[PDB]
């Protein structure tokens, strides 16, 4: 049910890949306070609802089309974004990509449709201008040879 | 691993269903292989193969978005160049290199694909019906020819 | 105590005063059973079947193919085999062979969009070219050479 | 222990590890060889003719017209140390069926091309230059395999 | 402190995407009739020739 | 299902009597690597597809 610079709705699928920056003693020691004690899953619910908060801004910050073409520009905006504030957890995305971009709403399958009638008048004239010539043969071929036949069948009967 | 793509989306929209596959391995360098080895150590190929899977789709799913289907299944050494390009260096921090990637499969519900080809059917086609034609000429004339001698 | 192998593999030693593993392709080695271990490789060659359907060509036109391949490991560079080793070592020839069979196709794919139905079946030496030309220089990567590729089946349900 | 292995001329037995070293391959093509019984191994493979049916179905022409032809072919080991050595690499501790397996598809290659190449006449009937080309083509790549289609 | 929701029982929010619906509906069926028009004039010029 | 200079077909048995030039050592060798061990009917079944080509 998400929402875009223009209002219109999507459906999407984000991945990230969330690591400690154990390579800060700094950051590492920041975040141990946080996470000490708790498990790989904990931790992971724990991450996940802040990521949606920055899917949605920059999903609100861009169109559809920028949203499924532009993903390089989407996913710098969203490091961007979200860096910074994973940061003071001590909680860094190695990356983040998107793995599903839908919606019930139409608005997906119109773009393509240009396409669709674009090839439909290529397979339409190729078709007809083939046929016209197997027509304009066939009927020359019918010709001499209806022609000749009546010109043979002519001396049969004389 | 087999990436698969599904309900794509296209430079003019369009969409596709794509299977693409990757060939992969940790990175043989210290400095990555270090990196590499702080996720898995201690884990399975699966958890390797799954992780890296989400990835991989990713880098596709941006690159199918900015090209034709033309380019999609032609293309493919273009694709594969900008697979290179956009995928590498995002991946690499993991530690990880795709030794090679491709794709396997190249389809959708909606028939856009199968137009591209009609046009040649109707060209060998026409080539054929002409030389029957043409040969029913010779044959109806001298049929006829023999006939009226007799 | 010694340890031999045919010409048909290559032998890996690693262990105590033998960091550096030593590779000996058809030989014998003297080694320390408790103290350093001994791994092996096939150097034999697996006859691929490079399957295709639902195929594309130059001017979209789809084909149904089946193309055959040769794979072998190039054991006469002790560099390519090597690389190659650690790409496949302790693997069954059966698990190399889903491995490579899957790259192959890439390129046959590739090669087929730049083709037309016509020279696809008469050029066959030109399609065998194109493929080396554009295929070698990947699977070399992987330390893999392809003896030969051919053609044993080209069809499709349209006339 | 040691053991004398006497062979035909119809065999190539490989040894490796021996009196000369560690790290190599003793060749053997009929005579005999001396092998401890820890120190060098004994493998043997056949340098015999072998001979396949080399089927083609639904081909196609130089004038697109299809075909089904029955090839035959007779082919060997090739009987010189180089080649002999590239070949042995395939088959050593394999079977006839399987080197019978693996050449059919290769003739099968050049079979295809060289029909594309040609029309149902030449096809029947110039089986002197069909044969040229069958040499032609199909010698330097299968060559390669260490293995020689004599006709 | 982020946002995970924002929804309501009455339509408001869902009109403000209306505009775009009809935006990319246009844009889609313009497409398709001028396509129709390039295949059936060539469609009846083939006719004519036969 | 034979095949001519006309194309007409025939249908044809023709008979061969092959055997080993042994009095050529040269040739001799030559064959025998290639049959050392074979029966008559092996042979034979060898040879017979070489004929009909």
């Amino acid at each position: 049910k998400v929402y875009t610079r223009h209002g219109v709705p999507i459906s999407v699928t984000g991945i990230a890949q969330v690591k400690i920056q154990g390579q800060n003693k700094e950051m590492l020691a920041a975040a141990c306070q946080m996470f000490l004690g708790k498990t790989e899953a904990e931790i992971a619910h724990i991450a996940l609802e802040t990521l949606e908060g920055h899917q949605r801004a920059i999903m609100a910050h861009m169109t559809v089309e920028e949203i499924y073409k532009d993903r390089q520009k989407f996913s710098e905006q969203v490091f961007k974004v979200a860096s910074s504030d994973l940061v003071n957890m001590g909680i860094s995305v190695v990356s983040y990509t998107l793995k599903d971009i839908h919606d019930d709403q139409d608005y997906l399958h119109s773009l393509g449709k240009a396409r669709t009638a674009q090839v439909q008048k290529d397979a339409r004239i190729g078709e007809a201008e083939a046929k016209r010539d197997a027509g304009i043969r066939e009927a020359k071929a019918k010709q001499e040879k209806v022609s000749a036949q009546y010109l043979s069948e002519i001396e049969m009967a004389k | 691993i087999l990436c698969r793509c599904e309900n794509i989306e296209t430079s003019e929209g369009v969409p596709l269903f794509v299977t693409g596959v990757a060939q992969v391995k940790i990175m043989t360098e210290k400095e990555l292989l270090a990196v590499a080895c702080e996720q898995f150590l201690g884990k399975n190929v699966q958890d390797i193969k799954n992780v890296v899977l989400q990835t991989l789709e990713g880098h596709l799913r941006s690159i199918l978005g900015t090209l034709t289907v033309e380019q999609i299944y032609q293309d493919r050494d273009q694709f594969a160049k900008l697979v290179r390009e956009v995928a590498a260096p995002d991946v690499g921090r993991m530690g990880i290199e795709i030794l090679s990637f491709t794709i396997k499969d190249v389809y959708d519900k909606v028939d856009y694909l199968s137009s591209l080809g009609k046009t040649q059917t109707a060209v060998v086609q026409r080539d054929a019906d002409i030389g029957v034609a043409e040969a029913e000429r010779d044959a109806g004339i001298r049929e006829a020819e023999c006939k009226k001698e007799m | 105590m010694f340890f031999t192998c045919g010409p048909n593999e290559a032998m890996v030693v690693s262990g105590f005063c033998r960091s550096p593993p030593v590779m000996v392709a058809g030989g014998r080695v003297f080694v320390l059973p408790c103290i350093q271990q001994i791994q092996r490789i096939s150097l034999n060659t697996l006859t691929l079947n490079v399957k295709s359907e639902k195929v594309y060509t130059r001017h979209g036109v789809p084909i149904s193919v089946t193309g055959i391949a040769q794979v072998k490991i190039q054991g006469q560079n002790k560099e390519m085999l090597a690389a190659a080793c650690q790409m496949f070592l302790g693997k069954t020839e059966a698990e190399i062979a889903h491995i490579a069979l899957e790259t192959l196709e890439g390129h046959q794919r590739a090669i087929m969009a730049h083709m037309t139905v016509e020279e696809i079946y008469k050029d066959r030496q030109k399609f065998s070219e194109q493929v080396f030309k554009v295929a070698s220089s990947d699977l070399v990567n992987m330390g893999i050479s392809v003896v030969s590729y051919t053609l044993k089946d080209i069809h499709d349900d349209q006339d | 222990m040691g053991n004398c292995h006497t062979v035909g001329p119809n065999e190539a037995l490989v040894v490796s590890g021996g009196c000369c070293g560690s790290d190599y391959k003793q060749y053997v093509f009929g005579g005999w060889a001396w092998a401890w019984w820890c120190i060098s191994d004994t493998q043997r493979l056949s340098l015999e003719v072998m001979t396949i049916l080399c089927r083609c179905e639904n081909i196609e022409t130089s004038e697109g017209v299809p075909l089904f032809v029955t090839g035959v072919a007779q082919v060997k080991i090739m009987t010189e140390k180089e080649l002999l050595a590239v070949a042995c690499e395939q088959f050593l501790g394999k079977n006839v069926q399987d080197i019978k397996n693996v050449v059919l598809q290769t003739l099968e290659g050049h079979l295809r091309s060289i029909l594309g190449t040609l029309t149902v006449e030449q096809i029947y009937q110039d089986r002197d230059q069909f044969a040229k080309l069958v040499r032609e083509v199909a010698a330097p790549d299968v060559g390669r395999m260490g293995i020689e289609i004599l006709s």
